[PDB]
């Protein structure tokens, strides 16, 4: 720890305070996650346990790099490659102009490689969202914050009352299924894609039910035909309103035909039919992909 | 349960 | 989704070699013994019933103890502490909401202080360098099961049973990878209930001929056959409950047709 000089706090969240800092020896710039520690009445927190172990196994360009763990008696430091800011605060600054089409396609393409690399190492993220996606000035985006991430060598039991967020939460969890799948990560991607495009969040629920109904209002109301089983799921109701599926061109105007096509496969209702990250990468939409750099 | 060994 | 298996399987079959314990570690250990180890894993099987933990938590917890004792000598008096911090780490890695430390200090009868348990968690962590995503028998049993035409929940319940039995005794079992133990347990469960045989589907996926399974299969048969007589019983008493179709009541086959 003596080798690192704290330059400034660049945000925070789980664990606690996260500073930019430079190695006084090499000159590298890093983000120190500084996790507080309750040596009397808790221990190492579950999120730390998960992040460190899973990330220690995911070496990959589109997944934030854990570099070192520094594990003193009363303090636990994590050391990360620096990145310059998050998709989320980028979009606030680009909202009004819009993030350029070509950049958004680079971003989706990169997130889909890292997500794919995660799912092929039995790891879900379970908490994708613009504020957990890092961008650098060389146009790279990377998945970050693996705190709620879980390994699925066995199926991942779902939370009683989920902890994860509303806006990017899949319908199958909103109706209280027994398990997560790789598909919930995709549904989340499919919302960030929409958001980057349209400058506003696709489904801004104000509560589990509202989030459902906003979903339902826009992609129509799941029946058996589209999604066998829905009728018989713990939280599904005969009394649900019946809406009609909107044209996607109505929902994300600016996108072209092939982007609409793919957006729609990421938002398919049945998990078993929602597209996997692998496929996505194989999609027409990515044929003309470049690596534009953002105006931060 | 102390385990005595 | 079935797009990602193979890759996971392959990768679990890779990760399993790096997360391996030393096969002759109980014998470099001055004070403790395979039977002390049996008592311990039995107690952990029972801790998990009391707190309705998941079975993967118990599998994961044993892994930690074994990889812990392959580089740390422990006194018989601090074993139950090494065990307690494993189940707490395992808990914290795998369970949605784990027991409190207080609960982990209580399962042991105010034996170790809460602080001792906690700063043994840190030591466990240090020695495995935060490598907790260990593959286990239970992981591979689950990945199989899919190949089960026709589906049937007595095989599943029974293969799980057999695979927990193997947690209790390192005596033979610590020289088998979870992929083989799981394999041997899936076959014995399937042969016991229907008479069917370790299928050709996962003779191709795993590269495991029945013949190659033979050795650990024999061991895991004997172990089965002798189960009711074993010094430890916590597992059998847990797999009595109808959560499991009382798999453990079923009568072993005194032959294997091999």
């Amino acid at each position: 720890m003596e080798n690192f000089q704290k330059v400034e706090k660049i945000g925070e969240g789980t664990y606690g305070v996260v500073y930019k800092a430079r190695n006084k020896l090499t000159g590298e710039v890093v983000a120190l996650k500084k996790i507080r520690l309750d040596t009397e009445t808790e221990g190492v927190p579950s999120t730390a346990i998960r992040e460190i172990s899973l990330l220690k196994e995911l070496n990959h360009p589109n997944i934030v790099k854990l570099l070192d763990v520094i594990h003193t008696e009363n303090k636990l430091y994590l050391v990360f490659e620096f990145l310059h800011q998050d998709l989320k605060k980028f979009m606030d600054a680009s909202a009004l102009t819009g993030i350029p089409l070509p950049l958004i396609k680079s971003y989706l393409f990169q997130l889909l490689q890292g997500l794919a690399f995660c799912h092929s190492h039995r790891v879900l993220h379970r908490d994708l969202k613009p504020q957990n996606l890092l961008i650098n000035t060389e146009g790279a985006i990377k998945l970050a914050d693996f705190g709620l991430a879980r390994a699925f060598g066995v199926p991942v039991r779902t939370y009683t009352h989920e902890v994860v967020t509303l806006w990017y939460r899949a319908p199958e969890i909103l109706l209280g299924c027994k398990y997560y799948s790789t598909a919930v990560d995709i549904w989340s991607l499919g919302c960030i894609f929409a958001e980057m495009v349209t400058r506003r969040a696709l489904f801004p629920g104000d509560s589990e039910i509202d989030q459902l109904f906003r979903i339902f209002r826009t992609l129509g109301t799941p029946d058996e035909v589209v999604w066998p089983g829905v009728t018989s799921m713990p939280d599904y109701k005969p009394s649900f309103p019946k809406w009609a599926r909107q044209d996607f061109s109505k929902v994300v105007p600016p996108l072209d035909e092939d982007g609409r096509s793919l957006l729609s496969q990421m938002l398919h209702y049945d998990p078993n039919k929602r597209i996997s990250a692998k496929a996505a990468l194989a999609h027409p939409f990515f044929q003309d992909v470049t690596k534009p750099v953002p105006h931060l | 349960r102390r385990l005595i060994f | 989704v079935p797009d990602y298996h193979e890759d996971i399987h392959t990768y679990l079959r890779e990760m399993e070699v790096k997360c391996k314990p030393k096969v002759g570690y109980m014998k470099k250990q001055p004070d403790i013994t395979n039977s002390m180890r049996a008592i311990l894993v039995d107690w952990l099987v029972e801790v998990g019933e009391e707190y309705k933990l998941q079975n993967e938590t118990l599998h994961l917890a044993v892994n930690y103890i074994d990889r812990f004792l392959s580089s740390m000598s422990v006194l018989r008096g601090k074993l139950q502490l090494v065990g307690t911090a494993a189940m707490l780490l395992a808990s914290k890695f795998e369970e949605i909401y784990p027991p409190e430390v207080a609960e982990f200090v209580y399962i042991t009868d105010d034996t170790y202080t809460k602080k001792q348990v906690l700063r043994m968690e840190h030591l466990v962590l240090k020695v495995l360098t935060f490598d907790l995503a260990a593959p286990t028998v239970n992981q591979f049993l689950t990945q199989y099961f899919l190949h089960q035409q026709p589906a049937n929940c007595k095989v599943e319940s029974l293969a799980m049973f057999l695979g927990e039995l193997s947690l209790i005794d390192a005596d033979p079992y610590l020289k088998y990878l979870p992929s083989v133990i799981a394999g041997a347990a899936f076959h014995l469960a399937l042969y016991t209930v229907t008479g069917q045989s370790w299928p050709e589907s996962l003779i191709r996926k795993t590269g495991y001929t029945l013949e190659s399974l033979k050795p650990c299969l024999m061991d895991l048969h004997q172990t089965y056959l002798k189960a009711p007589q074993h010094a430890q019983q916590s597992i059998r008493e847990k797999y009595k409950n109808s959560k499991y179709h009382g798999v453990s009541l079923l009568n072993p086959p005194e032959t294997l047709n091999l």
